[PDB]
RNA sequence: UGCGAAAGCAGUUGAAGACAAGUGGCUUGUCGUUCGUUAAAAUGGCCUCGUCAAACGGUGGAGAGAGUCGCUAGGUGAUCGUCAGAUCUGCCUAGUCUCUAUACAGCGUGUUUAAUUGACAUGGGUUGAUGCGUA
């Protein structure tokens, strides 16, 4: 929550630009590697997912040249495709139990 | 005065600046009112730097303006930010560059030692 | 091959739809990718496929939107900046478009449910 | 996951019994306001898939444009045998 | 021949071997004490730079 | 197949240096 | 074909940080910029260059240190009616008083106590302070003539090493010490007090470091010691009551030197923290109620600034600053936040570190004692030689077939046969004693075998024996700076050469005769010469970017219309020509080059018509085509009729002074 | 800009004059100028007034952490091997099992539904970073 809180002030705050401009491979890891674990929970994954868009926005030529975060990306793509998975397959539970009314 | 574009007074009440805008650009004159003490005028191209005039329009707007109750020094507050204390005997500015939006307002300290300044910042 | 017929014909003047069809012909993938890293300009392919893609937003071809997907994806750079004054216009209404379905995944994956659960009881109450 | 496989075998089975029951959502409030803040948040991440896999996909195809050109590039070097016949110290000697 | 080269360089190199309770030191040459200046204390000057980088200025 | 077709065209709704050594040319 | 260019980025030729500047003369305003002006730049590889600051800054001399050799301070000193003298400290216990002719030490006092932080030269010139590690503040008879010094006074002693030393007058001498203090001692001979301190001043330490006072300065309009400390503030004291008038927190970090202009009205101060903050006393009521403001501020290094300096005369008011980035800074000193300033390359050519030959495709290039050999195909290092027998490298030239190398010094050369083994070479010195005890700057190869040499004392030589040179004429200027009539430029193919000095005197000798034929016809310093085989030409280049040529057995028709139809990049031009030479497919053509651009001018085409030096000083008497986007540039040469070689550079912490960061 | 629902649906973006720069005109750009239309950047960021320690009362927790190769479900690797499969007592994940000052987080205890006390002369001076190694 800590980690939350912090992300959420920058981000109603000022810019995630901003806090975003500087890096470079070595200093976008730590971001990443603590978006694949926020990707999980229901009251991160917001955050998390403009964090997410905000980073592959720009630098999307730090892509290109390291491969030591093209596959935490990866791994990044698989972890969404769970959880929307998780997020269709609960959309199926209240719809049927919707029909139960 | 013809044609005035900003102007304050003194905190004394004794001598006021004000803008003029009398060609290639406008121009600052100071007057004491209570007797002919003292008026001067110059146009501003000297108290701006030779930087402003290759940058944006806000590095040479000016939204303040203030003096100090010698008219000695003058405050000269720009729409960029920063503020300019002029020596009015030989031209010699001075800058102090701390707000990062524009200066709204100036004032003197009657020994004119301490210069008040407010912005966009709410400080 | 056909994929060089395709590029030919959708290249030379003419015949943009039956290039899109020429395109769903062959229709490979790695095929698909090399017709938009081979050309150098286009000729409103992208204003074809929006009135296409807005006429029927609700295909079962996966096409024109396959083409879509790997033109956007490839090519965007530039599609932001071949032109504005129609395009404008073509991508307000291909976006009016498609966020319908993005207005209704909701209800088609209530239904979803719905069905499995009535199918897996009827399975389950199959009279020993 | 695991454990939603009870949950919709519950409601196939017991299907009439909790239709039967006068207050549904009053009675299973917590599974209600858990499925809702589970499906609330779809599109959100339909928006963060889909603009990561664009990326993903655009540096994956312009990296398999070239991808086997990087296996034998590193043609890289090191003080070869120029730092012998330079070291003239040990030139006058050996 | 790999782990002693800088071995039997620097004591091919270095001189004022020990001769029992003696040190046999070689005299410099005209040569090189009239071509350039001496060398700079190592200690002194790694004493200034460090300090110029010392972890107080956040340096970056 | 609805449910596909749905989730494809929100995906498209959704989608909606030096180097060391060169060799150029110049004006003779 | 047209025109292939390589563009190499290969040598990683880097020079080192400044760490002194000084100017020779000292600034008098209402007097004219005298023509024997220098300013000494001292770096931390330990070599002094010497610039003169005539039309945009050439570079005269080089004075090259070898392995772990530094230069830490450096001051001038110029009695009235004698030569220049130039003393330098390094990180030693020695000063290193260099002739300026040879670009030698002629001298190397030990100073009698510990390791030398800081020197400084008396008022009226005649001692020197340095300030030793061990506390001590020695000082050094200097009138005695150029060469000789004797030792005079250690001044009393204390605990901390004294780091900064500045002058009153005669009288007193200041010394900012490394515990935070700031000492005066009494340097006034037949006095009572002589040498003892007579007066501790204590800056505001750091709460959470020690502090050290890195520099001080004497201003001796009003009576007052500025000084900077480690904690970025300023304070200036009163010197009779030995007291501080007012403190200013300027800077972030270490303020390492300061300086002040003529009539003290300003005092410009500089740090780690990579600011020039200039301290303002001009105003009627600032100069009586002796109230220095802090007026401005201007951020235009990039990592450090180590030294600053500041000259002031009636044609010629800058300051020049460097630091850590290897580049200097040119602003002006009475009008610093209003006016312009320049940033210098960080090396401009004046002597060449890159030579490529034709044949083998191949570039030879000599860093600090190592020399590199590598080919064109892409490219391949075929060859180096980490001569560490060597300590300093100088100047290096190749045969034609690329046979044998030659490498040179000003203390000795010596020469290596090469044979191409092939992906590899092998290299063999060949010995020569004559070589090996001659003094080199120059050679540049007549033959296969034959070479020229030019020898540090003024000898041309030519070995594999002696030219005849004539006498100059002993001016004013050429009894002050000490190295004007010294042989600059010797160029040479195919038993003809010319040789230049940089009074204005360039002087062809057939290699034959061995005789002289002068045509000495110029006004400045010569920048550069080429010979022209075809039209039977020397091409010389001077200061002023102006190219004339003459023709040998007196300026042609060419460069009589040539120099006064000139373009206007070459009238615009900032960074001297350093290097000509002509095309290889056509023998009239000539190719040159500066420090950030490329040109080629047309044998028999003219065109139509329709912070400086800059006074009336005088010198130091008393299809046209234009590129520049291989600016960070090196070396240009020529390999074959279509190709072009086009070696340049490219790229360390710094104080971060964020940018606003939307 | 108008109508709207938070989606969206219709409309765009002229003229005059002055000035600046570049090459009396011509081009470009501005306007503390007017008429008409519903219509990114000057190195430049936020004060002191007392900290530290230990409790207590509500409020949240993805719990902060450590084990058991103990079970359940998996994802996957090195070498050999035709596979079969071998050794690595293969590795990683989630859940379970076991334990801790609920270890974690936050607000409050001046009066509040509730809940707090205690240390300290809240200075000056000299070193203190070039004195340091357990890596």
């Amino acid at each position: 929550e800590l980690t939350l809180t912090v992300l959420q002030e920058l981000r109603k705050r000022g810019k995630v630009r901003v806090a975003l401009y500087g890096r470079d491979e070595s200093t976008l890891e730590p971001l990443l590697n603590w978006c694949l674990k926020g990707i999980e929970d229901v009251r991160s994954a917001s955050i998390v997912a403009d964090w997410v868009a905000v980073v592959l926005e720009l630098y999307g030529n730090t892509l290109e040249s390291s491969p030591v975060l093209q596959e935490l990306m990866i791994d990044l793509k698989t972890k969404v495709r769970h959880e929307i998975h998780k997020s269709k397959e609960a959309q199926r539970i209240e719809g049927m139990l919707q029909l139960l009314t | 005065w013809h044609n005035v574009i900003l102007s304050n007074i003194s905190s004394n009440g004794k001598l006021l600046a004000h803008m003029c805008k009398d060609v290639e650009h406008k121009s600052i004159s100071v007057v004491s009112l209570f007797d002919d003490s003292v008026n001067l005028s110059f146009p501003l191209g000297s108290i701006l730097s030779s930087q402003t005039q290759s940058l944006s329009y806000n590095t040479r707007y000016v939204s303040s303006m203030a003096i100090d109750n010698m008219g000695q020094q003058l405050a000269v507050g720009f729409a960029s930010g920063v503020i300019s204390i002029v020596s009015l005997a030989d031209l010699q500015i001075r800058l102090l560059k701390w707000h990062i939006d524009s200066v709204l307002s100036l004032s003197f300290s009657h020994d004119g030692s301490y210069l008040l300044s407010g912005g966009w910042e709410k400080v | 091959n056909i994929l060089s017929s395709h590029l030919e014909a959708n290249s030379t003047e003419i015949l943009d739809d039956l290039m899109s069809g020429s395109w769903t012909e062959p229709e490979i993938k790695k095929f698909i990718l090399t017709k938009i890293n081979t050309v150098d300009h286009l000729s409103k392919i992208f204003l074809t496929i929006s009135k296409s893609i807005t006429q029927n937003p609700w295909n079962e071809e996966n096409l024109l939107p396959l083409w879509l997907k790997w033109l956007l994806t490839l090519k965007s750079g530039e599609l932001n900046s071949i032109k504005d004054k129609h395009t404008k216009k073509n991508c307000k209404h291909l976006k009016s478009a498609l966020r319908s379905s993005e207005e209704i995944l909701p209800v088609l994956l209530g239904i979803q449910g719905r069905l499995e659960m009535l199918r897996r009881q009827a399975k389950l109450r199959e009279d020993l | 996951g695991p454990l939603n496989v009870w949950v919709k075998w519950c409601l196939i089975i017991h299907g009439g019994y909790l239709v039967s029951i006068p207050n549904l959502m009053s009675t299973l409030s917590s599974l209600h306001s858990t499925l809702k803040r589970r499906s609330d948040l779809l599109p959100r991440l339909l928006a963060l898939d889909a603009r990561l896999d664009c990326t993903i996909n655009k540096f994956k195809t312009l990296n398999y444009e070239a991808g086997d050109i990087h296996s034998s590039e590193p043609v890289v070097e090191e003080d070869e045998d120029d730092v012998e016949y330079n070291e003239e110290l040990d030139d006058a000697g050996l | 021949i790999k782990t002693k080269k800088r071995k039997t360089l620097k004591n091919l190199r270095k001189d004022s071997v020990k001769r029992g309770k003696f040190r046999v030191q070689l005299l410099s040459t005209t040569q090189d004490s009239k071509t350039l200046p001496p060398k700079k204390e190592s200690s002194i000057i790694r004493s200034k730079d460090r300090w110029l980088n010392r972890k107080a200025l956040n340096k970056g | 197949k609805q449910v596909e077709i749905a989730e494809r065209n929100t995906e498209l709704w959704n989608l909606i240096a030096l180097p060391t050594y060169t060799m150029e040319y110049l004006d003779i | 074909e047209r025109m292939i260019v390589h563009r190499c980025r290969f040598v990683d030729f880097t020079p080192a940080t400044i760490t002194s500047l000084a100017f020779s003369h000292k600034s008098n305003i209402n007097k004219l910029t005298p023509s024997d002006l220098r300013l000494a730049i001292g770096r931390s590889n330990g070599n002094i260059e010497i610039w003169n600051p005539r039309n945009n800054w050439f570079q005269e001399m080089v004075i090259e240190g070898g392995k772990d050799r530094s230069i830490e301070g450096l001051c001038w000193s110029n009695v009235n009616g004698e030569s220049l003298r130039l003393f330098s400290i390094g990180g030693s216990t020695v000063v290193t008083e260099w002739d300026l002719a040879t670009g030698l030490p002629l001298r190397n006092y030990d100073c009698n106590s510990g390791v030398i932080w800081s020197i400084s030269i008396n008022d009226s010139q005649d001692k020197l302070s340095v300030g030793c590690d061990n506390g001590t503040v020695v000082l050094i008879d200097i009138s005695g003539g150029p060469g000789v010094l004797e030792h005079d006074t250690i001044l009393m002693r204390q605990e901390a090493r004294v780091l900064t030393l500045a002058w009153k007058k005669d009288d007193f001498v200041i010394g900012g010490c490394s515990d935070g203090r700031i000492r005066i001692w009494s340097a006034q001979k037949n006095d009572e007090n002589m040498g003892r301190l007579l007066h501790t001043m204590k800056v505001d330490k750091a709460k959470k470091e020690s502090t050290l006072v890195w520099s001080v300065i004497y201003l001796p309009r009003t009576d007052q010691i500025a000084s900077g400390d480690s904690t970025g503030s300023i304070k200036f004291w009163d010197f009779q009551f030995a007291t501080l008038n007012q403190s200013f927190k300027a800077h972030d970090a270490d303020v390492l030197c300061l300086t002040t202009d003529t009539d003290n009205n300003y005092v410009f101060s500089a740090g780690v923290d990579r600011k020039i903050f200039q301290f303002s006393q001009n105003t009627n009521k600032s100069q009586k109620n002796n109230r220095w403001v802090n007026s401005s501020n201007r951020l235009l290094h990039g990592n450090d600034i180590r030294a600053i300096c500041a000259y002031q005369s009636k044609g010629a008011d800058f300051l020049v600053s460097g630091g850590v980035e290897k580049t200097l800074v040119i602003n002006s000193l009475t009008s610093f936040s209003n006016g312009n300033y320049r940033k210098m390359p960080t090396v401009e050519p004046y002597s060449k570190n890159v030579l490529v030959n034709k044949e083998q495709r191949l570039v030879v290039s000599w860093s600090e004692s190592t020399v590199k050999i590598w080919t064109m195909g892409n490219y391949k290092l075929v060859c180096k030689l980490t001569l560490k027998d060597d300590q300093n490298i100088s100047t290096c030239s190749l045969s034609p077939d690329g046979q044998v190398l030659v490498v040179g010094r000003p203390s000795t050369t010596k020469v290596f046969h090469l044979q191409p083994v092939g992906n590899k070479l092998k290299v063999t010195k060949l010995d020569n004693d004559l070589l090996l005890r001659t003094s080199t700057k120059l050679v540049k190869f007549i033959d296969n075998s034959k070479i020229v040499i030019c020898s540090c004392e003024d000898d041309v030589f030519i070995v594999d024996q002696e030219v005849e040179l004539l006498e100059v004429t002993s001016t004013k200027s050429s009894i002050k700076v000490p190295y004007i009539n010294r042989i600059n430029h010797l160029e040479v193919d195919q038993n003809i050469a010319v040789i230049s000095r940089g009074c204005g005197v360039v002087d062809i000798l057939d290699l034959k005769a061995r005789i002289s034929k002068p045509l000495a016809r110029l006004n400045n310093f010569i920048t550069a010469v080429h010979i022209n085989t075809s039209r039977k030409s020397v091409v010389v280049i001077t200061a002023d970017n102006k190219i004339y040529e003459f023709n040998m057995n007196v300026l042609t028709q060419w460069s009589k219309n040539n120099t006064d139809n000139l373009p206007k990049e070459w009238k615009t031009l900032k960074e001297n020509c350093v290097g000509i030479f002509s095309d290889i497919e056509n023998s009239s053509r000539l190719w040159f080059w500066g420090a950030t651009w490329i040109s080629r001018i047309d044998f028999d085409v003219d065109f139509p018509i329709n912070l400086t030096i800059t006074d009336e000083s005088n010198f130091m008497n008393d299809h046209f085509f234009f590129t520049d986007k291989y600016k960070p540039l090196l070396f240009v040469d020529l390999i074959s009729s279509n190709e072009l070689a086009i070696i340049e550079r490219n790229p360390q912490k710094a104080f971060i002074q964020p940018k606003l960061v939307f």
